[PDB]
């Protein structure tokens, strides 16, 4: 083989005058399509229509849930068509799907992404070379190991690729694949039965005679090829003989592989739409008797004192037994977050508690997950930014991580809105809190303040940039003009903006009650007051892709029926000392 | 030290033995570092043997550097052809005529090929150009299986039906006609091989579709050369090509080697290096002929005579000039239109060869009983019609609307919606002028209609004309509305219901929506009587309306809330289809009115009233 496709040429000069061509051992995919090729049928069905088998397999052992990895190029692309066209027909499964570029020998990050992906069968094509580059990345992230499953198409199996192979892959091989004479005998007796059902029809005309001198089609070319792709024959040396609309073969043959003892067995053989199994003992990757299985979150957070801690574990010794107001002790986990205690910032190990956190574990009794949480390395939760040209960069902070895949749930106290909303999924709120300011009590009428619509430089009225109470300023045009007064002396994080009313730098301070309420509880010195304005809620962030936040929504109002909630404010909301105070 | 490139070209057809040999290559722009060594030949007809074995012929050891070609063929399949030696060869080669200039399929990256026709998704660009300019807004897509589609189709998309049929498996069934058969819509873009374009069209003269009020629009393909036009496409066919008489043949070759050698002359000045190569296509592809990637790199944009060449990654040329032709009654291709770059110039002015829903606001839109005397109406008033009788349509939406009328000129049909007023929601499906709007029976809603983010999502709007919104109208954020009963004689407030307010209520407020649905009354008039009376302390409502009925009540019995400064910050906008619209015209055209200050007259005469009066 040189290069691939090389009956490439053929497809085209026949084409020109559409001579109907046949291929014998091209199962190559690009010649598929018929706008290119329109003359081109084959006694072989291509490699993407080996997803036929894959969707059949994936029907028997009732995985729903898959990853595909394709090389990039017109084969890779269309198996992702049609297994994904398969797909459709049920509820449309991405479960997610993967995209490497050819003649790449490192493809290790990529792979880092598959893991946080909870489906655990992986399904992938690409060319011999590629493959073991494929396999050598993946055994080094250890994904052959068991709990993991890998289907894969015919080339991946043979050459240098069945070197590196793993071990209980399950493998495919096309019947007679390597045979062209079989074919030959039965395409031959296909072209006669199609001719000698041709010339049943009148208005024929002979092919040209010779390449010189004539630049027009052949009319009945056409015909020739609308004839021989519904030429029937079913009995045929090769198997049963029928073509697809892309003049594709129908109803092949092939012969599952399994990779027991790093070498190659039948374990079964697939012919028609149904598989068959043969009497050899299933083997999946590591070991197993038999074992049809088909698991963590990385949470990502923000330091907010309500509803999120900070310490570091005491040395190596993990957390402090401390205990609430009300008799229990206090639950704790780790996580790696941004410090700026030392000069540098590293990405720290720390210990977290928090609302949040209990919520995250009652959750973890009740759903099957799995956590770890790190804290994101921006002090912001998020907010778009960046480069001007197309759209660039993405949006800074937690809520960037979730869309990286950093982290694959965000849990932390974030209001809710559409902005963000067309991005990304939302849990159904715990909590419901607005907005409102925090001045001291002790010698704002509304949420439209004449004082705030009297601004002073006398009178400081204090936000932190990029809080998405400045989304709320940018975002909305009819107090557009408000913003501004707001938008001078920002505080960086939550608090220093607490401490500038207590150290008296800053008269006000504004921001959503969830988060200011306790505090106003904790220090009496300052108060809170009006109204929640912006009155929203507070979720937990997910993809729309992943279906776990459709169960954390049900699990959400499960646990608010029940007054868990209702307890756990009570808990964290201390409420000791303070009061209306004129 | 001297650097003299070598290069071939071939002319097919020129409807001569004896084809006009060597007419250019004259040294001009000699300057250029490179000089110009041209081989020239002509053969007759096309042929894949013919022209492989020639061109092949030509490399021997001659060794040439590039190639163009040129043809009088009407064929599309050669510049595939060549285009496959060039893959073979990494030789370039472009074409400035005919087939090879005709479209193909996408070029292989490795591969150069060039074509001195427009691009695929640039004559579609020139297609809805031409569409807008007739106002026609309502198409379908009519395709075949021929390289390009769905790059036609994606384009088309980005910029009723579409149809795929393969020619290949020709029809007994006359599928092409089973289907044609079945497309209603006035405007018809097709897309096919020359040879396609005649029986899909005898097709469609069996089908009825050639006739009376539908039209046809079509890419550069079908129309090819242009010289030979069989008359089974039908007349008044409209489609794009490039021109003949603005430059003849041998100037267009000019520009081809101009760009050949001016990118030699370039990738010289880059690396000082002889582009030359061996020819030769039947051993291996010469050593550093590998090299050559760079020299397509360097060669996508190129200028020449205050005239740029630059390419797509396609490989046609970015945007070379273009005509709008039509076919002229008899066999004639007459010119109709110019176009160039961004902008696009046509000739004929009328006759060559919207729908809108609104509903009765009194504020917003006024319905009056015309004088059954008269027969038709008065004045200001214009005509709407309501499905259940004529029914007299004047006030705010029909005065800015017939302003924008008149300043981006086009005419409009105007009628009352039935179910649901303004746009409702129950459970999955949406009510209303909306309704009409995605069923595609109105094109744009005007009213009194408020904004909201879905009907932003499935609708784009125009920019608000004026301050409105949520507000309040009583006689004379607390909470005291989140709760009636912390208050111990009974509040009142209510709203009408199927409202943009009352849907944002019970999208934040759940209990106010609950509570106030006892409240809810029937209309803005017995909402009235519900405030006026007495039986009801406070009333919710528009806040241009509110602000209005301010101005306007039998006695100043009536106010609004604190200086009536509004949450949910408002304007009236204007739906229209998707991204797909006259749109920006739309948008300019509204801030003229008040660029003019029209809109504060406008406001005194139908917005002012006279309470408000101590103020």
């Amino acid at each position: 083989p040189t290069d691939h496709l090389t009956p490439t040429p053929i497809s085209y000069t026949a084409g020109f005058y559409r001579i109907p061509v046949i291929g014998l051992t091209t199962r190559m995919s690009i010649y598929s399509d018929k706008s290119i090729h329109l003359s081109f049928l084959r006694t072989v069905p291509p490699y993407s229509h080996q997803a036929l088998v894959w969707f059949e397999m994936m029907r028997l052992f009732n995985w729903n849930h898959v990853i595909l990895i394709v090389s990039d190029d017109h084969e890779g692309r269309a198996a992702q068509k049609k297994l994904e066209t398969l797909l459709e027909e049920k509820e449309s499964k991405a479960d997610k799907v993967l995209q490497f570029e050819p003649g790449t020998k490192n493809l290790t990050a990529l792979l880092l992404e598959a893991k946080e992906l909870e489906a655990r069968v992986i399904i992938l094509s690409a060319s011999e070379d590629d493959a073991t580059a494929v396999y050598k990345s993946a055994a080094m992230l250890d994904m052959t190991g068991a709990g993991y499953v890998w289907l894969v198409g015919e080339r991946e199996i043979s050459g240098s690729a069945l070197r590196y192979a793993p071990d209980g892959i399950i493998g495919l091989q096309l019947i007679n694949g390597k045979n062209e004479s079989a074919h030959i005998s039965d395409a031959v007796a296909v072209v006669a039965q199609a001719i000698h059902e041709l010339f049943e029809m009148e208005q024929i005309t002979d092919p040209p005679r010779g390449c010189v001198g004539n630049t027009n089609i052949w009319k009945t070319g056409p015909l020739f090829k609308r004839v021989l792709m519904s030429s029937k024959y079913p009995d045929g040396v090769t198997g049963r003989i029928e073509f697809n609309e892309d003049g594709d073969r129908k109803f092949a043959q092939y012969s599952i592989m399994n990779l027991q003892n790093r070498k190659l067995v039948q374990v079964g053989i697939f012919d028609g739409s149904y598989i068959i199994q043969n009497d050899r003992k299933i083997i999946w990757p590591g070991g197993e008797t038999e074992r049809p299985q088909g698991t963590r979150l990385k949470i990502v957070t923000i330091h907010q004192e309500p509803f999120v801690y900070v310490r570091p574990t005491t040395s190596d010794g993990t957390c402090r037994e401390e205990y609430t107001i009300n008799g229990d002790p206090i639950k704790k986990v780790i996580c790696n977050g941004p410090d700026e205690t030392i000069p540098g910032r590293p990405t720290v190990p720390q210990c977290c508690y928090g609302f949040c956190v209990d919520l995250l574990i009652k959750l973890a009794r009740e759903m099957d997950f799995t956590y770890e949480v790190h804290l994101v390395a921006d002090g912001k939760f998020g907010t778009q930014e960046r480069v001007n040209n197309s759209n660039a960069a993405a949006w800074n902070g937690m809520m960037g991580e979730l869309l990286s895949g950093q982290a694959d749930m965000i849990v932390a106290p974030l209001t809710i809105n559409n902005e963000r909303a067309q991005y990304i999924e939302f849990s159904k709120p715990f909590k419901y809190q607005g907005l409102t300011i925090l001045v001291k009590k002790e010698i704002i009428t509304g949420i439209n303040d004449p004082r705030l619509r009297n601004p002073s430089d006398k009178f400081i009225y204090a936000t932190v940039k990029q809080s998405s109470v400045d989304i709320y300023f940018r975002r909305q045009v009819e107090l557009s003009t408000m913003y501004r007064h707001m938008e001078k002396h920002n505080y960086e994080s939550a608090a220093e903006a607490i401490q500038a009313v207590r150290d008296n730098k800053l008269h006000a301070f504004i921001w959503d009650s969830a988060v200011l309420e306790f505090e106003a509880s904790q220090k009496c010195d300052l108060v809170t007051t009006g109204e929640l304005f912006f009155r929203s809620g507070f979720g937990i962030g997910m993809r729309k892709d992943s279906p776990w936040k459709q169960e954390v929504s049900l699990n959400i109002l499960k646990s608010h029926e029940n007054g868990f909630m209702e307890e756990l404010d009570k808990t964290w909301v201390r409420y000791q000392e303070c009061d209306s105070r004129s | 030290k001297h650097p003299n490139m070598d290069i071939a070209v071939i002319l097919v057809g020129t409807t001569e033995e004896v084809a006009i040999k060597d007419v250019h290559e004259k040294d001009d722009f000699h300057h250029l570092p490179v000089t110009p060594r041209v081989e020239l030949v002509t053969m007759q007809e096309s042929d894949p043997k013919s022209i492989i074995t020639r061109i092949c012929d030509l490399m021997s050891d001659k060794k040439v550097q590039g190639v163009v070609f040129g043809d009088d063929t009407d064929q599309e399949a050669i510049a595939q052809i060549l285009d496959f030696i060039s893959v073979q060869t990494l030789t370039p080669i472009l074409g400035i005529h005919g087939g090879s200039s005709m479209i193909m399929a996408d070029k292989e990256e490795a591969s150069m090929f060039f074509q001195f026709g427009p691009s695929i998704e640039q004559q579609a660009s020139v297609m809805l150009n031409i569409m807008e300019e007739y106002d026609w807004y309502i198409f379908s897509i009519v395709t075949t299986y021929f390289p390009g589609y769905q790059d036609f189709e994606n384009k088309v998309r980005s910029t009723e039906e579409v149809i795929h049929l393969d020619m290949s498996l020709d029809d007994i069934d006359s599928k092409i006609q089973n289907q044609l058969k079945k497309l209603q819509s006035p405007v018809i873009l097709l897309y096919c091989t020359k040879e396609e374009a005649t029986y899909i069209f005898e097709v469609a003269h069996s089908v009825g579709l050639t006739g009376y009020g539908f039209t046809w629009i079509v890419p550069s393909l079908v129309a090819g050369d242009t010289d030979t036009v069989p008359d089974e496409f039908p007349t008044g066919l409209i489609s794009v090509s490039y021109d003949e008489w603005d430059y003849d043949l041998p100037a267009r070759v000019r520009d081809g080697i101009a760009i050949i050698t001016t990118a030699a002359s370039t990738m010289l000045s880059e690396h000082n290096s002889i582009p030359q190569s061996k020819s030769s296509c039947n051993n291996i592809q010469e050593s550093r002929v590998y090299e050559a990637h760079m020299l397509k790199r360097y060669l996508i944009n190129v200028t020449f005579e205050g005239r740029d060449l630059s390419f797509s990654e396609d490989g046609y040329q970015m945007h070379p000039k273009l005509v709008i032709i039509l076919l002229n009654q008899e066999r004639k291709w007459e010119r109709v239109g110019k176009y160039k770059d961004r902008s696009l110039k046509m000739w004929p002015v009328f006759d060559l060869y919207l729908s809108i829903v609104t509903l009765e606001e009194a504020p917003f839109v006024i319905v009056e009983d015309v004088d059954p005397l008269s027969g038709t109406c008065m004045r200001n008033t214009v005509p709407c019609r309501k499905q259940i009788i004529k029914r007299c349509c004047k006030g705010f939406c029909i005065d800015i609307l017939k302003k924008i009328a008149k300043t981006v000129k086009f005419t409009y049909d105007l009628y009352l919606v039935t179910n649901g007023k303004h746009g409702k929601k129950i459970n999955g499906v949406w009510n209303g002028m909306i309704g009409e709007v995605v069923t595609k029976r109105a094109y744009m809603a005007v009213g009194s209609l408020t904004i909201n983010e879905e009907r932003s999502e499935v609708v784009d709007f125009s920019v608000p004309f004026i301050e409105t919104g949520i507000s309040v109208m009583v006689s004379r954020s607390d909470k005291k509305f989140q709760r009636p009963n912390d208050f111990s004689p009974a509040f009142r407030f209510g709203t009408v219901p199927n409202g943009s307010t009352e849907r944002n209520i019970r999208n934040n407020y759940l209990e106010m929506h609950s509570y106030m649905v006892k409240f809810n009354q029937r209309s803005v008039q017995d909402a009235l009587l519900s405030l006026k009376s007495g039986k009801l302390d406070a009333f919710i409502y528009d806040a241009a309306v509110l602000n209005y009925m301010a101005g306007r009540d039998e006695g100043c019995k009536l106010v609004t809330i604190g200086s009536g400064k509004v949450f949910a910050t408002t304007g009236y906008g204007i739906a229209i289809q998707k991204d797909s619209g006259w749109k920006r015209q739309v948008d300019l055209a509204i801030l003229q009115l008040f660029g003019d200050g029209e809109m504060e007259e406008l406001e005194a005469l139908w917005l002012t009233g006279i309470c408000h009066n101590e103020k």
